[PDB]
């Protein structure tokens, strides 16, 4: 999707979960070729630092 | 325990921000994967994140 959306309330906590992102590769399945890892790259603005995500 | 290392940050300045202040890094990062954390008045206590460190 172009969209990836979450809500969550002030005064929070670390680990607080905020949903999931996704991808799918038109190379041949059950190999490296489709095989993914995931990272942040900024965020607006661009402090404090806030999040966190699965490898 | 040898004195601290001093650093100065001008008043009411118009950045740009983040502005630098002071770097120390365990000299064991070289030796296992860390990451650096700060706490006190100016963070986790009012007035808070005043300040901030790169992990």
């Amino acid at each position: 999707e172009e969209t990836y959306t979450f809500t969550i309330f002030e005064n929070c906590r670390v680990g607080t979960t905020v949903g999931q992102v996704c991808a799918t590769d038109k190379d041949e399945p059950d190999t490296m070729h489709t095989r993914l890892k995931y990272s942040i790259i900024g965020q607006v603005p661009p402090s404090p630092t806030l999040f966190s995500m699965h490898p | 325990r040898w004195a601290p290392i001093p650093c100065s940050m001008l008043e009411n300045s118009l950045g740009p921000f983040p502005l630098f202040l002071q770097q120390v890094q365990s000299d064991t990062a070289q030796n296992y994967t860390i990451y650096y954390s700060i706490r006190g008045p100016g963070v986790d206590q009012e007035p808070r994140n005043l300040f901030y460190v790169e992990r």
